[PDB]
RNA sequence: AAAAUUUUAGGAAUAGUUAAUAAUAAUUUAUAAUUUUGAUUAGAUUGUUUUGUUAAUGCUAUUAGAUGGGUGUGGAAAAAUAAAAAAAAUAAUUAAUAUAUAUCAAUAAUAAAUUAAAUUAAUCUAUUAGUCAGAAAUGGAUGCCAGCCGUUGCGGUAAUUUCUAUGCUUUUAAAUAU
RNA sequence: UAUGCAAAUAUAAAAUUAUAGUAAUUAUAAAUUAUAUUAAAAAGGUAUUGUUGCCCACCAAUUUUUAUAAUAAAAAUAACGUGCAGUAAUUAAUAUAUUUAUAAAAAUAUAUUUUUUUUUUUU
């Protein structure tokens, strides 16, 4: 088990997030595509962080927050957390 | 054949071990300790 | 000795390798080791531990506003006095005096 | 042992345990264990003249 | 029940025979550390706290606990525990005052093996016997002053050496070469 | 893997494992030893 | 009045201050006291019968409740909403029911599927997963793309690893995340 | 070429990297590789149908953590341009030391084989 990668979810499974920016990055060798990547804004103790996460999920009508779940390694080196749902 | 060639017997007198054996094969550190039923991986398990 | 002897961790081998280090990682090693070397002569590095003061706490004498080499970076506080001092000691270290022991001398000394 | 316990790897720990160990510690003759090194060569250019009331 | 499975719970309400009456305090938190600081400046000249602290005492791991049976038990029945200590006598700057360095015993259980550490106290000799490295008998007392509880019971061992050593005018003991470690390098020559 | 955790090079004997347990915390607490200087349970 | 048990990866000095005198001394007397056997500041933290895992010395939890003085009442300061303690005449015991609020707790999918409830019939209409490896597959798209990813890894016109449709698989309080 | 300063492999340790938050690991040794003057016979591989094999630094973009030193450090990384450092590899390599510098690195002083061996029991 690898518990540095979960730092943004400070001890919690899930966490609330708010959509800033949708860009999109190269994955590792040998794969090849274009991986979505999400930055993400949430706030603790009145500090707002930047989280950066894979966005695996389903996007309807124009929505603003997701809910961030922490998984397994993915084709792309960096990003630890994952798309739940969007709100 | 090489399976026939390394057959081993035991005795079944007492029915399981009567003391712990500590033994490893190479780089696997075995346990094969006296217990009320048998216990152990289920491969572990059909071989005893 | 001062300084480091290594960077990282240079005898990693499986147990019982019968050499401190394989020839492999310790190239890996030297590399970085050469880099981080390299860097502290090409940017004119200076280090001071002066006495009566904590020693764990080394005054960076290379970033002093008289020493250093950047003409941009805000370089450091230290005491007038004791900067006079340190620039003194740093200019005087230089030229080698006769009767004095012959103390290696460099480019990048200066 | 849990994770967030000293630092993030787990020999950290471990090298804090030491810091507790029984057969470990501070007596007489093992002395600041925990920083040896801040007051290494601290006396050497100290001249203290010993101590004689006695011829 | 805390020795049904988590499928096999009908009520939460009561233990139906026997048993222990349990609440599962969840032991599992993932608990955090959150970091408010740089790691140039932190707010302390000793020490550093970068994780989790581990807090309680005797909650603590690995448990440090009393051990009642050492030396001073072993020689004395003590009405209450720490009540008769046996030392030595190290200074004395105080009128009527002996400060005694003590041993104590402490017990791991998880290595199982006792460690002994040393404790210091004032006690009140009135009439001002006790030399530096006097081995003593110490009591506890009457509160005498903020911080003197104990009284010199009896002089076990007295210092001979040391009181002809005080009876020609010297100083009982030599006083220490160096004193406390410092961080600094004094260069004081001649 | 010299930066790496000790292994035994056999099991140990756990009639062994257990007799070396007999003064530890479990075993204490059933005997009495720590004070009890709170409430406790209720 | 005391004695024990006291945390921070990389560690330095602390201070209305010790002890004697005495109902003394904002200037009594003294070679004072705490600290590297880790102090004081500073971070985190509600302290010495409560948990979880385990065959087991271990590892891993345990809330909450004592925050200075200043007409000093009172046996004792515990004295400024927040009960569920009958509080100087037997208020009442045919009582345990309290409607819709809260705080941090308090484990409900309670024969989850065929013969019926020795009732008082009151609350509820209750579902997910997989389908390469390893229980279980075929069409159709797609073509290093889109996407899958517990993990080795998959995707190069034939993909048992993507998407979709349909079937099929499960040892039946769910998958997934921490 | 040991009168100033200078602790330091001879091992007390808990998966690799990393100044102790970065990537998800890393390291490793006996299979296999045609020419070294015997009356033809001894030999190495960081590759793995294996030298048209792999790899090394600087030199742009970007991504991310922070203890911001000419121009911060570290980690991901698949361009462009230099070369050819390494695999006994075109003056063998490895470690420490000191110097040098477009970039791998190079010169010297010591130790040493994770380099291939050549062998007078008083002539
Ligand atoms: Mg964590
Ligand atoms: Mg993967
Ligand atoms: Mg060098
Ligand atoms: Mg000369
Ligand atoms: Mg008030
Ligand atoms: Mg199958
Ligand atoms: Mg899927
Ligand atoms: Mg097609
Ligand atoms: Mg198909
Ligand atoms: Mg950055
Ligand atoms: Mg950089
Ligand atoms: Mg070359
Ligand atoms: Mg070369
Ligand atoms: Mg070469
Ligand atoms: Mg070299
Ligand atoms: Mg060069
Ligand atoms: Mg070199």
């Amino acid at each position: 088990l690898f518990f540095l990668r979960m730092w943004f979810l400070y001890g919690c499974c899930l966490r609330f997030v708010l959509f800033v920016l949708c860009y999109y990055m190269s994955p590792r060798l040998p794969s090849s595509g274009n991986r979505r990547v999400l930055y993400a804004v949430f706030y603790l103790y009145n500090f707002v962080w930047m989280l950066r996460c894979f966005f695996c999920c389903f996007i309807g009508l124009v929505m603003s927050l997701f809910i961030i779940e922490g998984g397994g390694f993915v084709d792309l080196p960096g990003v630890k957390y994952y798309t739940r749902i969007v709100s | 054949r090489e399976a026939f060639s390394n057959i081993i017997a035991v005795d079944l007198e007492q029915e399981g071990p009567m003391y712990p054996v500590r033994v490893n094969a190479d780089g696997v550190r075995v346990l094969l300790y006296p217990a009320r039923r048998i216990v152990a991986n289920f491969r572990v398990a059909d071989i005893l | 000795r001062w300084a480091a002897k290594f960077y990282g961790q240079v005898t990693f081998g499986p147990r019982n390798y019968p050499y401190p280090s394989s020839r492999w990682l310790a190239r890996r090693f030297q590399m970085k080791k050469h880099r981080i070397i390299k860097r502290f002569r090409f940017r004119r590095y200076k280090l001071a531990a002066v006495a009566n003061l904590p020693f764990a706490k080394m005054i960076r004498v290379g970033m002093l506003p008289e020493l250093k080499s950047s003409k941009t970076k805000r370089g450091d506080v230290v005491d007038p006095t004791l900067s006079g001092q340190l620039v003194s000691a740093v200019k005087n270290t230089g030229e080698k005096r006769k009767g004095q022991r012959t103390r290696p001398k460099s480019k990048y000394q200066v | 042992i849990a994770h967030w316990y000293c630092g993030h790897k787990f020999r950290h720990r471990f090298m804090r345990d030491k810091r507790f160990h029984p057969s470990l510690q501070a007596s007489h003759d093992a002395r600041n264990r925990f920083s040896k090194r801040r007051h290494f060569k601290t006396n050497r250019w100290n001249y203290q003249q010993a101590y004689r009331d006695m011829p | 029940p805390w020795w049904n499975f988590q499928t096999e719970h009908r009520q939460r309400c009561v233990l139906m025979y026997g048993g222990a009456r349990t609440k599962n305090t969840h032991n599992a938190n993932h608990r955090v550390f959150i970091k408010k600081y740089k790691r140039n400046a932190f707010p302390n000249r000793t020490r550093h706290h970068w994780a989790v602290s581990m807090t309680g005492v005797l909650s603590q791991r690995p448990r440090r606990m009393p051990w009642p049976y050492d030396l001073t038990s072993l020689i004395f029945n003590q009405p209450r525990q720490g009540s008769d200590k046996i030392g030595y006598v190290v200074g004395t700057s105080m009128l009527k005052t002996a400060v005694v360095a003590t041993n104590h015993m402490v017990y791991y259980p998880k290595f199982n093996q006792r460690v002994s550490r040393t404790k210091r106290f004032f006690a009140h000799d009135e009439d001002l016997a006790c030399v530096e490295g006097d081995l003593v008998h110490i009591k506890q007392c009457r509160k005498i002053s903020k911080y003197k509880h104990y009284y010199v019971f009896s002089i076990l061992e007295p210092n001979v050496e040391g009181r002809e050593r005080l009876k020609l005018g010297l100083k009982a003991v030599p006083p220490p070469l160096f004193g406390y470690p410092v961080s600094r390098r004094i260069v004081k020559l001649n | 893997h010299r930066s790496g955790k000790a292994r035994a090079f056999v099991f140990r004997d756990p009639s062994l494992r257990m007799m070396r347990a007999g003064s530890g915390y479990q075993q204490l607490r059933r005997m009495g030893m720590p004070m009890q200087v709170g409430m406790g349970w209720r």
